[PDB]
């Protein structure tokens, strides 16, 4: 076992080694420059809030760095180490899926695509110059219509960055910072040119422009106006697309592209309840007629009720029985009763 | 699976006896559930029991 | 609480604006959209602030940023804008650019290669009215 | 030391932007903007021959859209 | 010499490794952005001790306060006190004995336990089980007994409902608490969420009162979101219990959020009648009991005041040091002109 140990012993040595090298590597503070001060001589905002003037170690080719580019100064005599790109902590997060199995919307899944899709495609403006794309579409809808799903569905479909982002962004240290994140975003965003953010639940955020109200309607009123400056304004973009999602009652933001999205189905319900009955076969008679003549609401968690509960009939006693499954028809029209 | 019905319903409420009573029959009063309700009853309340001391007695 | 430091910041800009004296070629412009909802204070009427309106457009307006925004869009003869806009709405200058892409947007739908009065039409619908419930009786 | 005049955070590069001649009429606001901010910048002597100082401040307020 | 290179390794680690953020990770070898309690950006070229991929953006990890070496990791954190309230000492009854309610006990048990246990069904039937249930205790009667009882399955984690609208005036937070709360049933094995007085929040959502107000939307949102979005949330169940059943949000209301809302009806001289035997079983009651003609004697005794009754007949008999029922000072214990 010669070999064999002189090996092990071996990978261990070069383990062991590295992780000593590796221990004896201090870190930099991470700060943004802010003025080319004469050459070899910057000012420099560490993220920790001293500022200080300091000078750079040759190879960082000084053309590179600017204004606002961050930079690692050491730990002693604080010289410019190495540059580094922009910074984005908390949105790894915000970077299943979904296509076309939904049913129903039709055209307004063919108006969102024209709308999100089509336009970064390749055929960019094919004459079309004229029209500078929307950047913003919404999504009018009740509570579960099919807005989730839909997201979902485009995110999956696309294929470009996504920015699932909620109006639960709110936050509070003795201040607001609520537009330091909004801001955050919309820079991730337009360094990831190609991306699609998608705000959903605005109308917390949205609110209203209250006057008078308290701290805490200023401070929400304040982080819409800056979702209202980043949207519009200096900020203009040229290949992102903003998606939204809630009720009417969202203070002021005309221009764009809002689509209504209908709680009940004509036949896309039949369809949405074949697709809901996609779990396995019942064993004989597929006819789905029962529950296509009488139906409404949005949901088909009738279909895994139906399914569960017949499952236990089974295992008392296939589920070839859309006359039970009619039953949790029933059931779900009697939670609609009660609201 | 209590003898009345023969009963093996999943919802099968399980005693102190590990029965899945019938859904009609689940209660001692019905089934003679030999345990010895209370007889624990004194126990847990005379361990949860809390006396007051009056605070007077010290080292 | 956090509303000292929000108006101790306004009134540390009043004051700074103000130590921009006059014979300055320093410049402050300022956006409030709605304005009634703002402080005299911050006005401060005697300087620091002059006050401009920047209502929506009137009918000559209208046609002007029209035939603007529809320039440098690729029309056709058949466009009738001048009859478009003497259409009495209350259309703003966002309506008229959302008017236009939509017009557009369909135009590519449908694959057109220069926009028509019926897209115009359909984005006048898509983009505008929607307002109801003045109920007969209601009035 | 005394530092140049600047060393702060702000924007100077003006980020270009999209020379006027296309937002629309709006003459009124156009004319008013222009000599409140923009030239001539000169006839501060007009100002204070007439007596008016100088404006400062326009406040833009108008309608969203 | 690779051990003695582990225990200097060990002893230059002495132990206090102040803990820090691993906010972002990047390469050129990978690297690590990290940031600490003591405001701080520190980017470090070599991570340290750690494999530099389980990382993530958003951890916890020791390191040392001098070298900025990021040291062992550690598990993540949960704030707000959310896993000082989700704990749970085994409640000790182990059997269902709430009295004549039947329905809701099977519906829920099968539509909790079942998928939890005998998931092989519902995989083979290919049916998600079912959706996240709501308890209408419109009374209370038998609410927390439910719970309680279904707090005695083989194992699981309960997490109560305890100040959500632990918020601070200066506009708070969008139910930090709930993010935590999601955050500890995703990562731990399945586990439950019991909303206790659900009815605390939840609402029309619209009514423009005054602050908190908004607060309290912001963290119903929160839930809709923890349940509703890019997250297939299959290992979570939700229970949620309210007594104000009318006044409640509409959108929270069901169909993906929460189903097959059992229902607590006014317990019937049946029920009235095991109840109060329930409570009875311990008691030292004699050898003569016309139980069912005390339910009868009831008129509308729905709640607890069962058990309230048998323990201030347990008291009247103490008056004297008995063990029989008088059957009428019992109904004194229940609680002019013509007659
Ligand atoms: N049109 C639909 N077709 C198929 N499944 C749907 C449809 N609408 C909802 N669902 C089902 O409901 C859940 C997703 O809900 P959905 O995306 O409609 O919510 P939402 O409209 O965003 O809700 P809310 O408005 O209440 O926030 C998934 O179970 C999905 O299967
Ligand atoms: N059916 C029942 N079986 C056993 N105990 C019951 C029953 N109904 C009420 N209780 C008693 O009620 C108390 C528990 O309260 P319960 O679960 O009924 O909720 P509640 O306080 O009435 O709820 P809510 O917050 O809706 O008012 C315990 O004393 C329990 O003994």
């Amino acid at each position: 076992e010669l070999r064999e140990q002189l090996k092990e012993l071996t990978k261990q040595y070069e383990k062991s080694e590295n992780d000593l090298k590796a221990l004896q590597s201090v870190g930099q503070i991470v700060g943004e420059v802010l003025k080319q001060l004469t050459e070899e001589k910057f000012i420099v905002k560490a993220t920790n809030g001293p500022r200080y003037v300091v000078g750079c170690r040759r190879q960082l080719d000084k053309s590179k760095l600017k204004p606002g580019t961050r930079v690692a100064l050491d730990m002693t005599t604080l010289t410019i180490m190495r540059y580094l790109p922009r910074e984005v902590d908390p949105l790894v997060y915000n970077m299943n899926v979904s296509y076309s199995e939904i049913g129903g919307l039709s055209e307004q899944i063919r108006e969102l695509r024209e709308v999100i899709e089509l336009p970064l495609t390749n055929p960019e403006l094919f004459q079309r110059v004229g029209i500078i794309p929307p950047k913003g579409c919404l999504l009018y809808g009740p509570p579960g219509t099919g807005k989730t799903l839909l997201a979902r569905a485009v995110a999956s479909q696309l294929d470009c960055n996504f920015l699932k982002v909620v109006s639960s962004s709110i936050v509070d240290k003795y201040i607001g910072e609520s537009a330091r994140l909004i801001r955050e975003m919309f820079n991730y965003a337009r360094d990831h040119q190609p991306c699609i953010i998608f705000m959903d639940e605005i109308d917390a955020i949205g609110g209203r422009r209250f006057s008078e109200g308290t701290s805490a309607d200023r401070e929400i009123q304040r982080t819409l106006m800056e979702l209202l400056n980043q949207m519009d304004g200096f900020d203009t973009l040229h290949r992102v697309k903003m998606i939204m999602a809630t009720n009417r009652p969202d203070t002021l933001d005309p221009a764009d592209r809002k689509i209504h999205i209908d709680l009940p189905n004509e036949q896309a319900r039949l369809d949405i309840l074949k697709i809901h009955a996609g779990p396995i076969t019942k064993h004989g008679e597929i006819d789905y007629e029962a529950i296509v003549k009488l139906s409404d609401g949005f949901n088909g968690a009738d279909l895994r009720n139906v399914c569960t509960e017949a499952g236990m009939f089974a295992i008392r006693a296939v589920q070839e029985d859309f006359m039970k499954a009619v039953r949790k028809v029933a059931d779900s029209k009697k939670l609609e009763s009660k609201l | 699976c209590f003898m009345c019905r023969k009963k093996v319903g999943l919802t099968g409420f399980d005693c102190r006896c590990g029965n899945l009573f019938c859904g009609l029959h689940r209660y001692s009063d019905k089934h003679n559930c030999p345990y010895d309700y209370k007889a624990e009853a004194a126990a847990k309340i005379r361990k949860e029991n809390p006396v007051v001391v009056a605070e007077k007695i010290q080292r | 609480g956090a509303d000292r430091e929000v108006q101790r910041i306004l009134l540390e800009l009043l004051n700074q604006m103000d130590g921009f004296d006059q014979n300055v070629n320093v410049k402050v412009i300022m956006a409030t959209n709605r304005a009634d909802t703002l402080d005299p204070a911050l006005l401060r009427p005697g300087r620091l602030d002059r006050k401009i309106e920047f209502p929506l457009p009137d009918r000559r307006q209208k046609r002007l940023i029209f035939s603007t925004i529809t320039s440098k869009m690729n029309l056709s003869e058949e466009v009738d804008l001048e009859d478009y806009v003497a259409r009495p709405d209350k259309i703003s200058g966002a309506d008229i650019n959302s008017i236009c892409q939509e017009s557009g947007m369909l135009a590519v739908r449908e694959n057109r290669y220069i926009v028509l009065a019926k897209d115009f039409e359909k984005a006048y619908k898509t983009v505008i009215k929607k307002d109801e419930q003045e109920h007969e009786f209601y009035k | 030391d005394v530092l140049p005049p600047e060393a702060d955070s702000s924007i100077m590069m003006l980020t270009s932007d999209q020379m006027y001649a296309d937002i629309g009429g709006m003459d009124i606001q156009k004319q008013e903007v222009r000599e409140a901010v923009e030239l001539p910048l000169t006839h501060f002597e007009l100002y204070k021959q007439i007596g008016i100082d100088p404006p400062r401040g326009v406040l833009m307020y108008g309608p969203p859209g | 010499k690779i051990k003695e290179n582990s225990e200097k390794i060990k002893v230059n680690k002495t132990l206090p490794y102040l803990v820090s953020n691993v906010i972002e990770l990047l390469d050129v070898g990978k690297c690590a952005v990290i940031k600490t309690s003591t405001r701080q950006t520190y980017f470090l070229p070599v991570i340290g001790l750690v494999d530099a991929e389980k990382l993530k953006p958003g951890d916890l990890v020791g390191v040392n306060k001098d070298s900025y070496l990021i040291l062992e990791t550690l598990p993540t954190e949960y704030d707000s006190r959310v896993k000082a309230m989700e704990v749970d000492e085994r409640p000790t009854e182990q059997y269902s004995d709430i009295g004549g309610l039947d329905k809701q006990i099977q519906e829920l048990v099968e539509a909790i336990v079942l998928p939890m246990n005998h998931k092989e069904k519902f995989e083979n039937l290919g049916i998600q089980p079912p959706k996240g249930v709501l308890m209408y205790g419109p009374p209370g009667t038998g609410k927390t007994l439910l719970a309680r009882a279904c707090a005695a399955q083989t194992k699981a984690t309960f997490l109560k409902l305890a100040g959500p609208q632990l918020v601070q005036m200066f506009i708070g937070d969008g139910a930090k608490l709930v993010r935590d709360a999601f955050a500890l049933a995703k990562e731990k094995a399945p586990s439950i969420i019991f909303i206790d007085e659900l009815d605390a929040i939840g609402t029309k959502r619209f009514d423009s009162e005054k602050a908190g107000d908004r607060e309290v939307q912001r963290t119903m949102l929160e839930l809709l979101n923890q349940l509703d979005g890019f997250q297939p949330n299959t290992q979570v169940k939700v229970i949620a219990a309210t007594n104000r059943v009318d006044i409640l949000d509409p959108a929270l209301l069901r169909s993906g959020r929460l189903d097959r809302k059992i229902e607590f009806p006014m317990p019937n001289e049946e029920a009235r009648a095991r109840i109060m035997q329930i409570h009875s079983r311990k008691m030292n009651v004699s050898p003569d009991v016309n139980y069912e003609e005390l339910a009868r004697c009831t008129d509308d005794f729905n709640g607890a005041q069962c058990k309230a009754v048998c323990v201030e007949a347990g008291m009247i008999a103490l008056r004297r040091g008995a063990t029989e029922l008088t059957h009428e000072d019992y109904m004194e214990g229940i609680l002019q002109y013509y007659a």
